[PDB]
RNA sequence: UCGUGCCCCGUGUGGCGAAAGGGAAGCCGGUUAAUAUUCCGGCACCUGGAUGUGGGUUUUGCGCGGCAACGCAACUGAACGC
RNA sequence: AGGUUGACCUCGGAUCAGGUAGGAGGACCCGCUGAACUUAAGCAUAUCAAUAAGCGGAGGAAAAGAAACCAACAGGGAUUGCCCUAGUAACGGCGAGUGAAGCGGCAACAGCUCAAAUUUGAAAGCUGGCUUCGGCCCGCGUUGUAAUUUGGAGAGGAUGCUUU
């Protein structure tokens, strides 16, 4: 019938700019770039990009018009409406000088540094983007390795220390079912960190933890949308937790010690309570690790495999089975400098992670103190 | 065949109905193909059929509407379908309550002198 | 802002108005017709006016 | 109270302050349009004699009408039957400006009911008004006893049928020997003093 | 070319300015210094009413 | 990234109004009781879209030839202008 | 940070949340506007007629209505309608004509609400949203929303009984 015109269907139809799709949402770039990692929207490429528009150059990016339909009827956009509302009254409140007023309205705008959490809540995009548990335990690879990244960072803007603090207590919740279920299966110490394998109904996990050390942020990277990824993990990683939780039959949240967290103790801060054979490699051993040994990666190891007797340094922090080194009752002491006591085995840190790779006990005289150590085989390369 | 009571219809929940709708407007539509070309009984089963469409629908409809009326039974707004309709003047008319509210003043008249029962001696 | 309305105007959404069975009527008994059923492979039907 | 310093000083409309105060006000309302809304009276103590309150409903509403007599729209403005002995620019409307203004306020916000309205300024060409309406259907006027009246639908378009004040002005609604015409309605009095009843037994 | 709501009360600032104004309107014009609204307002801060 | 903004531009304003004005593109043969540049057979064209193949261009990055008028199957071209 | 951060006022936008108006009918009702034929010997006052036509706006009735009234009495006492006043008072080219009201008898009867006051020892008032239906919020509002007062009075006192 009537003649179609130029432009009018096709890739122009198909695909849109950012600037387009930032006019069409009426959202600021931020929020913009939020919405688009929470929801997963993905950069596009035409084939041929003048079709699509006529001034996009090689720097210009694309996305899906259906896409952007899609977050048309997200509900966060109401919710970042009204914070932005509740805002403009927080100013208005202290610019009139009504202090109490101010607070009132400040306690329901749900702030990170105060409530430990993501300032917008992302349970119902949790459902969206994992619709099964598989999924989920298939994305944790990257969530893990993310938020055990992020635990050991000093607090900025963008991620604050409650945040950062709900990071490290969600890890820790982590690997105390790794250790209660016997899950984990391989470490590696390469030369960026600790690459840890373990295995949940079926499913091969596989996360990198970096050595404790002072972590720099550079300014190559993009730390706002890293911290919103970080939100997003953690959404997924708290009800990652409950579901496995509920699944071995055990209460979430576990019981939290504030005060031996503020004495030290980590991992020996939480307290598992019921709701209302290489796992068995350690097991009659008990372990003294010395203040120079890593402390974290050597308890989750030995109690993941079987250690239930594992003291340390008073300065490594609370919660050890012993303190003093003369204890008669230690049988293995972890040290890493260059007075020995009679009846105890004295081996270097990488007899750990040798013994737990080939699911057998290493000979102490090839990892005395002083020695020249065996080489650290890969376990996931064959 | 193709007369549908109401009383077995009036039982049956929506899939169902959904699905003797469908039959009903099949042999409908067949046995136009049927009537177009001969003659018969036919002519009063088409009819026998229609009138069996417009029970099933009826039932669907009324089914739907006190369904809807059940869940809006405890909201503000309804909708306009849903809303009694009375007319338009009833609609815009001052509400009872509206309409007998009285002043402060003149409820404290009504409350220590109102209109008393009397009788006069002859 | 987009409209979000506190209750639907219209409580249930209208059945389709032109289904197959109102599409199709009948077909033409013609001789026009029953001379293309084997001349041309046509089919020749009585629809309706609104349908395209 | 403030309100009896304001009648006393808007009863002193030929001293400084208030021609002052009159004319930057005729200017701002001639730069303005023909009908707009007012977001507050300009004579608060006016409006709350003849009935404004400080509620949800109750709106202002500014006019300007042009003043003078009125001219018959005849072709060439003469007439052509019997003469007359005067001319169209002589033609004297019998309502006011004021009615007029009313009648296009409401006609400009036709969903509300006209309550009353008073002069405010005026120059050689326009006369101004404020006009107050009240919304019929707010929930706060609704609950009122004091002005659900309004509310009934006896009540629409006041200012077309004269019930309001210059329209009873006009209508000549008042007691006594000089108004024996119109006291109950000219054309009803003059219905019942030319009708001819004829009784059963006469 | 501004808009009209902005040249109106542009232009009757400019005319209140030009033209005479009264005393009983003009001793507006003079009102506290910074120092001493800010004592008053001191004082007064004090004395807020009582909320809801 | 002071993350909740900044930059560019001026020309205004919408609709109806022509089966003889302007306009993207279909011809031939046959066929009915009555329709046909509309149906059937053969042979085409226009508009719009997506995306392949062949060919073209390119390591002298965006063709070559003719003095020239210009030619050849291609042979980058946004804003803003003529 | 002060070239910043805000509070107000005014004016806008939104397929924002919830509503409202248009048109019909128009016998009767409320207004506007408004003739001529006719009757005056003819005819510009007049009469028809403050009518027909035209325009705007309501309801089962509408309108009017609780005196800036009538009266001049030994005073009556909101409005409306009937009878009477009364073809009277009065108006009117060159006269054809026009024309009320008070009282009186009856029908039916019904009274009231604001503005002008400081609650100031406590905006006590209200729209909308969410509700676990207890309430909590966003607000409107002091340039005034509640209680009290309306000339028949009332406000302040004094006093001793009654009413819900």
């Amino acid at each position: 019938g009537k003649a179609k015109k130029k432009g009018k269907s096709g890739a122009a139809r198909n695909y849109m700019t950012r600037t387009q799709a930032v006019k069409k949402l009426q959202l600021s770039l931020p929020d913009f770039r939020k919405l688009c990692i929470w929801k997963g929207i993905y950069p596009r490429e035409p084939r041929d990009r003048r079709k699509v528009n006529k001034s996009a150059t090689a720097s210009t990016t694309f996305y899906y018009t259906k896409d952007i339909q899609y977050l048309l009827h997200e509900p966060l956009l109401q919710k970042f409406r009204e914070q932005k509302a509740l805002e403009k009254k927080i100013s208005r409140a202290l610019g009139r000088g009504d202090v109490s007023n101010a607070a009132r309205l400040e306690r329901n705008a749900n702030l990170p540094e105060k409530t430990g959490k993501p300032r917008y809540t992302l349970n119902h995009i949790i459902r969206e983007r994992y619709p099964t548990f598989q999924d989920a335990l298939r994305d944790l690879d990257d969530c893990l390795s993310m938020l055990f990244l992020f635990a050991n960072l000093p607090s900025t803007t963008a991620v604050p220390a409650k945040m950062i603090a709900r990071c490290e207590r969600l890890c820790h919740e982590f690997q105390h079912y790794l250790i209660v279920t016997h899950s984990l299966r391989k470490s590696f110490l390469s030369i960026k960190g600790i690459y840890y394998q373990a295995n949940i109904q079926g499913e091969d996990i596989l996360w990198l933890v970096p050595y404790k050390f002072n972590q720099r942020i550079v300014g190559d990277v993009d730390f706002r949308i890293m911290g919103t990824f970080v939100e997003f993990y953690m959404t997924l990683l708290g009800f990652v937790n409950y579901r496995l939780y509920t699944s071995i039959g055990l209460k979430y949240p576990p019981k939290f010690d504030q005060v031996k967290d503020d004495q030290g103790a980590e991992l020996a801060a939480f307290s598992l309570e019921g709701l209302n054979d290489p796992s068995q490699l350690f097991a009659n051993f008990t372990f003294f690790l010395s203040r120079e040994t890593p402390r974290q990666p050597l308890e989750f190891i030995l109690r993941a495999f079987g250690c239930k007797r594992i003291g340390w340094d008073a300065v490594l922090g609370e919660g050890a089975f012993t303190t003093d080194e003369s204890d008669p009752r230690i049988t293995h002491q972890i040290i890493d400098r260059p007075g020995r006591y009679p009846g105890r085995i004295y081996v270097q840190p990488q007899w750990v992670w040798d013994s737990i790779n080939d699911e057998e006990l290493k000979p102490p005289e090839l990892y005395a103190p002083g020695a020249q150590l065996p080489p650290h085989l890969s376990p996931f390369v064959k | 065949n193709g007369k549908v009571k109401a009383g077995q219809l009036w039982s049956k929940n929506k899939e169902e109905l959904t699905k003797i709708l469908g039959e009903l407007k099949t042999e409908l539509s067949q046995l136009r193909i049927q009537k177009i070309s001969s003659s018969g009984a036919k002519l009063n089963k088409i009819h026998d059929l229609r009138k069996s469409i417009a029970r099933v629908l009826t039932v669907i409809n009324a089914k739907q509407r006190a369904q809807l009326r059940l869940f809006y039974k405890n909201k503000k707004y309804l909708p306009l379908d849903l809303r009694p309709k009375l007319t338009r003047a009833l609609r815009r008319r001052l509400s009872k309550e509206d309409a007998s509210r009285v002043l402060e003043k003149t409820k404290k008249r009504l409350t220590h002198f109102p209109q008393r029962k009397y009788a006069v001696k002859a | 802002l987009s409209r979000a309305p506190k209750y639907p105007r219209k409580s249930i959404p209208h059945e389709p108005r032109l289904d197959e069975h109102k599409i199709i009527i009948h077909p033409l008994n013609t001789e026009g017709a029953l001379k293309k059923i084997e001349e041309q492979n046509t089919l020749v039907f009585i629809v309706d006016v609104k349908a395209n | 109270g403030a309100l009896k310093y304001l009648e006393e000083l808007s009863k002193k409309k030929q001293s400084d302050v208030v021609r002052f105060l009159l004319r930057v006000r005729c200017w701002e309302y001639r730069q303005l349009n023909v009908i707009h809304r007012a977001s507050r009276p300009s004579r608060p103590d006016k409006a709350r004699r003849l009935g404004y309150k400080a509620k949800q409903g109750y709106v202002i509403y500014r006019v300007r009408v042009r003043r003078g007599g009125r001219k018959r729209p005849v072709p060439k403005g003469a007439t052509y039957g019997k003469p007359t002995n005067q001319g169209v620019n002589q033609l004297k409307y019998q309502r006011s400006l004021r009615a007029t203004a009313e009648e296009r306020v409401g006609r400009r916000c036709s969903n509300l009911r006209v309550l009353n309205s008073y002069w405010v300024n005026q120059d050689s060409t326009y006369k101004y008004y404020e006009v107050i309406l009240v919304d019929p259907n707010h929930k706060a006027i609704r609950r009122d006893p004091r002005i659900n009246w309004i509310c009934n639908p006896v009540h629409k378009h006041r200012e077309c049928r004269g019930l309001t004040s210059t329209g009873k002005k006009s209508r000549g609604l008042n007691k006594g020997h000089r108004f024996n015409k119109t006291r109950a309605g000219r054309r009803k009095t003059w219905k019942r003093h030319n009708t001819l009843s004829l009784w059963r037994y006469r | 070319k501004w808009p009209e709501y902005i040249r109106l009360q542009r232009q009757k600032k400019i005319l209140r300015m030009r033209l005479k104004v009264p005393p009983a309107i003009a001793q507006f014009q003079y009102t506290l210094d910074k120092n001493l609204a800010a004592q008053a307002f001191k004082l007064l801060n004090k004395y807020r009413p009582e909320t809801k």
